[PDB]
């Protein structure tokens, strides 16, 4: 070995961590396309 | 002078791993003897009678009219030379690797796709004779594909795969055979460029000069008109040519009338 | 480090009625041992003669020209690696569930529709060899369908 | 991308180190699909009938 | 070959070009030494 290795050197390094990925996410186009109306007391 | 790199396959690079491996050494080599481009001239001598110029010049100047018409002829000759010149013309400049032939005669859409394969990096436009353009439209009609149209310089041109077809009558048509060219243009993208000489003496338009030569003993004055130009193709893949294009074949469609 | 959710089917939700029914309990779990991505290097050593650099550098600098050409070669190699690298390349990264085959050879529009089914959520673009693109155009011509064209980056 | 001067050898040749670091990540499996066994050498023989 | 050669490298370089040299040029001392007189209409 001539110099310090990558495996040893990484111990001082901070990894970039992503938020967990969810496979089931879909664009959900219908909710975006529909028009939403507020109801005063849950009755229409 | 068109310099070029001549060791493309010997420029070595290495994909590294998480280790202490040795690295390759490399350098870029140039062609020892590059081709040098030299301007050619289209020139003529125009003779105008002094009596005509003096007497018949209102409301139109005779010398200016003669010069305008002669310059138009010279520009048409320049357009012809850019295509058919034996040493700098496009047809002479195309390479055997970039030359292809039609499958079974007329210029089919499959043939044009084959040409686009040869020029796939940012193709500019097709150049063809109007007869060849009509034959291509006929083949498209036979295959039931209507090509779209684009507007350039206030005119309409048919397009194939988004690439417009440009007509030029200077492309020779012999025995019903012609050729179709595909070109990429511009220095920034290693394409086809034209070359001209600026700052000419007695310059009227870029690259064109007019000079008074003298009056002979017949009272005729002489004018020298000269245009200097050349053409350079920076890389071979910027130009492709399709040969053996037949333009005289029409399809016989069955009919059944009410 | 690419973290991921590994209990997608165990996240329970309930559709409620006009009553006092009990509700499910749930939590989101993460993969215990996520894959960590590590940068790879494309590198080279360029040699330039001091005499050449000193003497033949007007109107063009020799060292800069050599560096520019070498960097162009390196970028082309990077593009190749992004596709064909054995461990991080796209072709190696695709999954068997996401791999499909042509019906009867050439790349037909039905085959491309099948591919769009596999990627139906906001597809970005197709990547192909020019020969394959020409073959697809040929199949479209055979089926009598002229594909439209779009302009991107002046092409 | 980085470029670093490494030194001049006894042959009066200077050396330069060029390095580019990169990687690729696919966040979800459904973001990528591949079609295989694509044949590119087949041409259709169309019937002709000329005037 | 370890690196790019001089013959190839010169193709990018601009040569310093002299005006043509004429061997027959002489100092012509007599013309400098003589006194020159203008004549009005070519007659003296």
């Amino acid at each position: 070995q001539l110099a310090l290795g990558d495996h040893a050197a990484r111990q001082l390094a901070n990894a970039t961590k992503t938020a967990p990925q969810l496979s089931t996410i879909t664009p959900r186009w219908l909710t975006h396309l529909l028009q939403w109306i507020p109801v005063e007391a849950g009755i229409y | 002078r068109l310099n070029r790199v001549n060791n493309t396959d010997d420029i070595q690079v290495a994909c590294t791993q998480r280790d202490e491996a040795t690295l390759p050494q490399t350098f870029v080599d140039y062609a020892p003897e590059p081709r040098e481009y030299f301007l050619n001239g289209v020139s003529t001598v125009l003779d105008v009678h002094t009596r005509v110029a003096d007497l018949y010049s209102s409301p139109h100047d005779q010398i200016k009219e003669q010069l305008r018409l002669t310059i138009e002829t010279i520009k048409e000759r320049q357009e012809s030379e850019l295509i058919n010149n034996p040493e700098y013309g496009l047809l002479a400049s195309v390479t055997d690797d970039q030359r292809i032939s039609t499958l079974n005669g007329p210029p089919t859409p499959d043939d044009l796709d084959d040409l686009l394969r040869k020029v796939w990096k940012e193709p500019g436009f097709f150049l063809a004779h109007p007869d060849a353009i009509a034959a291509f439209g006929r083949e498209c009609t036979r295959r039931g594909v209507p090509p779209p149209t684009v507007s350039l310089f206030g005119s309409q041109f048919i397009t194939w795969r988004g690439i417009p077809l440009i007509p030029s009558n200077k492309i020779p048509v012999e025995d019903g055979k012609t050729k179709i060219l595909l070109l990429r243009v511009g220095e920034k993208r290693q394409g086809i460029v034209g070359l001209f000489q600026p700052g000419l003496a007695g310059e009227q338009s870029p690259g064109l000069s007019v000079r008074f030569m003298g009056i002979n003993r017949n009272a005729i004055a002489s004018y020298l008109i000269s245009l200097y130009c050349s053409l350079a193709v920076l890389t071979d893949d910027a130009l492709a040519v399709l040969d053996d294009v037949e333009v005289d074949k029409y399809h016989d469609y069955p009919v059944n009338y009410k």
